[PDB]
């Protein structure tokens, strides 16, 4: 079967990659973000259980085994993930598939698919096998849409400026066409004869062929802009808007520059479909028509330009892989530069503690030799292919015009013919010139609409839900825990199974230990995070039947890392408010005696915010004016007597030993504490 | 040839 | 006379920008970078403080106001400088220079010259107007050198890869040349005669003459890419070495982005010291030998292609300004729609939270939209210069073709020689085109190479060393300071006639809170700053007259801020040493318990770490083999003082040595 | 040497900021 590579569409999901290469060897194709759902693929990597879980999740009988170095010459499954390290970093994933006297060519998810012979390999490589195996519960299908086809949709909309590009384009063709035959009765009337007066009269009519030709063009880019103003927009904001709306799982697994780098993707789309359909639907006609033409002119000097044109299009296609390949190499050079670089900026202080100024330069000054050989590398292709692409159009330049010479000594084709076929070769090797470049732009841009796109095919926190209501009431009553456990991923478990109840009160658990959780089991209760193996019970039944309009309505939290967003400190402490005037901001400020660190502030309650500048008790008054049921407080009055206060905090202290105390510490709360 | 401990293989690491 | 604007060169260089222009038009230009140090710039940005007292330092006779909305109708000042408010978010400083009605011209480093009505500058402007005065020492003078010679001598090593260029580039020029001909020879002596064996030797002669330009063109061009990539790395290892060298307040002084964003300056240094130079040289003369021939062939063919070249010339250098300044904009909200999104991801749980996912995507949805507003400005700005130059250039090539035609039915020229013509209209058109268009590149480059230099002409940390003494005894006994005061630049002073004596030896130790400071005590004991007005004093010799090295090989400090850099951990445990070592380390592990934790990871390799941390940075001052030792929160050691521990809550460390609250309060 | 009125001092000049 073939070799099958899926590639990384980010930096740290190696395995959902190669884990869907075995599927889809063995003949299951999925998207890669729900594959690296299921492996729990946190932004630190992914461990061996992950993939072992998310295998058996698909039907194949995974197993993590241990190998030495004899061990890679055996008869063992030959499609398996072996466990790799690069040069001088942490592990990695790849794909060993055949091992015929040399390892095989691994699916290296990283860089395409390379070689790594049976002299290297072991040498980089640990234990660090998984056996995959087809199974009963495995079930062949195509699971993944064609999104490329899902994109478009956003042509449909306007499309009469599709049309109005098609038609402005097909005039501005004709029109460039008709005035390429100026040569040829310059040179055959207008010249042989001495028609002066005629002169004026043709040359005054092919300048304004060319005018309007120009105001053609001029009225064509204005559209394309605004078509591709439109696309983007769109693109950028239904997939904001998706982001926006997904659950907390994706949040807390990617990066923000992950996550904001897809907003970049949205431009090579927005390319490949306007500029690649426009391109291909005008270019084909006016290809067809120039073709034409120069048949018609002359078969020899035609037969030539399109071999002058195979040749380039062979010499294009040749060197696009090393291209890319050359500018795969100069970004991960630059980014290993440029983070040498920040990280000596950023430790000043231990560099000039120990006097290591000299090794740090001559550290930096390898790391910019590496990159400058790397771009001389990527230069010296470039330089290649332009040479050759030189050469190939001057030769048949030259070809053209000694083979036109000869027909018109032979008698066979017109002095001016000759310049008029090559005045038309203008609208037969561009057309057919701008078809070839489309390769690396339909690439790129497939694999942006797939980076993009899968997404957007994830289920957001809405649908996720079971059924709801039958408790409209906000929630008031007393909390339970049924011995709920939680992964936070695919990680090491750490809430081990946990009792206990609130009924009402004011105090609950301050301390449980410094740094045991607790304000992961607070975030569960808000029901951002489900729960495995248990229920979290408020006597609403089961909260998870419950409308997330309401559970976030009601509950608080205030810790120490709050974020205070850009903008007037009207909004921001009355976030998502729309009903909420300036008295009632002012005396949910004055219950959190923070009113005079507003007027503190030169403007006031309209000064503006700069994310920086006490900020902990901005998220207070933003609590209290949220009026919830239950406040839960991190380390760190105006509230009625039946509210639940949490008051977390990381020091033994007991402050007001008001109510009963919990604590967790590893395992079980263990502890009655009341 | 044999199977990785729980606490083995979630230390397996993989990308980055 | 002429009103004088000074472009910011970072983010925060406002202040430090409007003061420079007030130097500039009174007479006296000095380097920025040694003025957004007088100011006391941070990452902050700068005070009315420092301003006033940057001027004092420069002999300007400063002043402060809050001036009201009624006193602007008089004239305090021409040159004043006053604090405006940039839309609504942020504060900035311009220079208010002519107060007209309805009119006021502002310099204002972010944008340039501007004119603000005085209804509509009111609507910004909340109350500056620091007043500067011509002091009775103000002696003018230009301090800066011009930087573009300082980087254009870094050709001088390479005095034979330009030659080789120039004279490749000349026979390459003169190959095209005498190959533009081969139409005229064709349509003019070969055709007409019906010459079919002349006709393949000449096109034989043709495609060698062709294929000799092209090999000159594969040979040249590999050296122009190795002239580049070594001016570049010169210049990136010479900024970044005397980086490595300037003292410790201009680190803190700016932001880590700040200093690296100037390796992206050398590329424009080197592309307007190797890119600009080369093509100075060789299109001057190509053009001119093109015009002669042009000239040669027909008169009025040459004056319409000058008409032709000069038209594009005035068209592309009158859409100069407004095209830098589209970009400009956009780059401005592109920032600001990339911050805002950076804001909405990271605080995800507060949106959620509250259910605000529809008011921010609103939010973000209006600020894609002005984005796409500059966007279509620069979009419309290129096609109409795009329009503009290809009618010129189609227009001038249908008028080239009717008056060559004109000419060839009158006796003068002929058709041979207008195909000629044509052809070699690519040899003057071009060299021009080139000539015309290196001016953004000198643009950019100049400001590029201003930037470096300012960072290259710094003095360094050796430079402002005292004269050393004969100190080389260990440091040891009675750290003495004396009325010891200190200040972050120009903000509110941390310490304030401190006076203890850290009685050799000993465990002394010394608690406050978190606003008391003792990490500045700390690092003003390892000399990273000096004290404003004291000294320190070590039984005698005060710590300002012995050299550097002593200094940093006897107070290794370590602290909760430890930072793992990127590599081998025999490297990491032994940074900086360059000497003996594997077998010291190992007792460093065992002092310090640190063999225990490190002999854990299943590789016994350099442990990259990919960048609980405490113990490192213990093991790692181990090896200095310290006299003075320092700990936030992290023994043995001998009779030397190795324990100035910090303490921050109480009780830490109850019964270890006398203990110092802050401010010296009591002993 | 004022001619302008209300005269400013260290004590209020420190916290007039003109920052980014
Ligand atoms: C949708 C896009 C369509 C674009 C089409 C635009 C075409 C406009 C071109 C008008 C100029 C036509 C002149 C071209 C003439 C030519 O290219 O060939 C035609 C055959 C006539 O023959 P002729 O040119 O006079 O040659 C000598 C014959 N004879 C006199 C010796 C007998
Ligand atoms: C919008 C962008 C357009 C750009 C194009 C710029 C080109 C503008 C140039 C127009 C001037 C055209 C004048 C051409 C004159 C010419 O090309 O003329 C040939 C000389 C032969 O004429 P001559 O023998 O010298 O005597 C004849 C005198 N007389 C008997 C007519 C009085
Ligand atoms: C929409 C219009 C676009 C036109 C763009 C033209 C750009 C400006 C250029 C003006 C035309 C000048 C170039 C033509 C040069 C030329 O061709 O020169 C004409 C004057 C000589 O006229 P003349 O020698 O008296 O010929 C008389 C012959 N006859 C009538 C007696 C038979
Ligand atoms: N961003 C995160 N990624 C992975 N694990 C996390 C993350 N945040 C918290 N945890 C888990 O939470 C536990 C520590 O919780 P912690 O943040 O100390 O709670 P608290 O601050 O209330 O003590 C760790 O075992 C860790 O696995
Ligand atoms: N990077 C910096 N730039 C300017 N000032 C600083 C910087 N870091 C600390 N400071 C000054 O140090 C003081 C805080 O000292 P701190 O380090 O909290 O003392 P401690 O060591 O007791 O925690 C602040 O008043 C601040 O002005």
């Amino acid at each position: 079967k073939k070799y099958v590579s899926v590639r990384q569409y980010d930096l740290t999901d190696s395995g959902a990659a190669v884990l869907s290469s075995i599927a889809q060897y063995y003949g299951l194709k999925m998207s890669l973000a729900k594959i690296r759902e299921m492996t729990g693929t946190d932004t630190q990597g992914t461990n061996a259980y992950g993939l072992i879980h998310a295998a058996k999740q698909l039907g194949f009988s995974a197993k993590g085994v241990k190998a030495s170095k004899e061990d890679l010459l055996k008869d063992f499954r030959l499609p398996a993930i072996a466990n790799v390290i690069v040069d001088n970093r942490l592990a990695h994933f790849v794909v060993i598939y055949s091992i015929k006297n040399r390892i095989i060519t691994v699916a290296d998810p990283g860089k395409g698919i390379v070689r790594y012979s049976m002299d290297d390999f072991f040498s980089i490589w640990t234990g660090g096998l998984v056996l995959l195996e087809p199974g009963e519960a495995f079930q062949k299908g195509d699971y993944t849409q064609n999104m490329m086809v899902k994109f478009a949709g956003f042509l449909k909309p306007l499309k009469k400026t599709v049309l109005a590009i098609f038609l402005a384009s097909l005039l501005y063709t004709a029109l460039g066409i008709a005035g390429s035959f100026y040569i040829k009765f310059l040179f055959d009337d207008l010249i042989k004869f001495e028609k002066l007066n005629d002169l004026h009269i043709i040359s005054a009519g092919f300048a304004v062929i060319f005018l309007l030709q120009i105001f053609l063009n001029y009225y064509r880019s204005i559209l394309v802009t605004k078509l591709g103003m439109s696309i983007d927009k769109s693109i950028m904001m239904e997939y904001y808007s998706h982001v926006l709306k997904l659950p907390m799982n994706f949040f807390n697994s990617r990066k923000v520059g992950e996550i904001i780098s897809r907003f970049m993707d949205a431009s090579k789309i927005r390319q490949a479909i306007s500029g690649a359909t426009l391109t291909i639907m005008i270019d084909t006609i006016m290809a067809v028509i120039g073709g034409i033409l120069l048949y018609i002119q002359n078969s020899s000097l035609f037969f030539i330009s399109f071999i002058i044109i195979l040749l380039y299009g062979i010499i294009v296609t040749v060197f696009n892989k090393p291209i890319q390949n050359a500018n795969r190499q100069i970004m991960e050079d630059n980014a290993k530069l440029t983070s040498a670089l920040v990280e000596s900026v950023k430790g000043i202080e231990t560099i000039k503690s120990f006097g290591a100024e000299e090794q740090t330069e001559k550290s930096t000054r390898d790391k910019i030799e590496t990159v400058m050989k790397s771009s001389f590398k990527e230069g010296m292709l470039y330089i290649n292919l332009s040479s050759l692409t030189g050469i190939v159009a001057g030769l048949g330049g030259i070809v053209i015009l000694w083979a036109g010479a000869y027909n018109v000594i032979k008698g066979n084709m017109s002095g001016g013919q000759l310049l008029a076929f090559n005045a038309l070769l203008a609208y037969f090797l561009t057309p057919v010139k701008n078809l070839i470049d489309l390769q690396p732009l339909i690439q790129t841009a497939v694999v942006a609409s797939n980076r993009l796109g899968e997404i957007l095919e994830l289920a957001t926190e809405k649908e996720l839900r079971e059924d709801s209501d039958d408790f409209v009431i906000s929630l008031k009553g007393d909390i339970e825990f049924r011995n709920v456990d939680f992964r936070y991923g695919l990680r090491k478990p750490v809430l081990k199974n946990i009792n206990l109840t609130i009924p009402k009160g004011k105090t609950v658990a301050i301390v449980g230990e410094s740094g045991s959780g607790k304000t992961t089991l607070a975030k569960l209760l808000m029901n951002f995070y489900s729960p495995e193996k248990g229920d979290i019970l408020i006597n609403g039944h089961s909260i998870k039947n419950i409308s997330l309009e309401l559970i976030r309505k009601k509950i608080a939290f205030v810790s120490q890392d709050v974020f205070i967003f850009s903008g007037t400190v009207k909004e921001n402490l009355a976030l998502g408010n729309e009903n909420v005037d300036m008295d009632e901001i002012i005396k949910a400020a004055k219950m959190a005696n923070a009113h005079d660190f507003i007027e503190k502030l030169p403007l006031k309650y309209d000064t503006f915010l700069n994310e920086s500048g006490q900020k902990q008790r901005l998220a207070i008054a933003r609590a209290l004016l949220k009026k919830p049921d239950i406040l839960i407080l991190d380390e760190a009055y105006g509230l009625e007597d039946d509210v639940t206060v949490i008051i977390i905090a990381h020091r033994l202290s007991t402050i007001v030993n008001a109510d009963k105390i919990y604590l967790l510490k590893d395992g079980e709360i263990v502890e009655s504490g009341s | 040839g044999r199977e990785l401990t729980d606490e083995e293989l979630m230390e397996m690491t993989g990308g980055s």
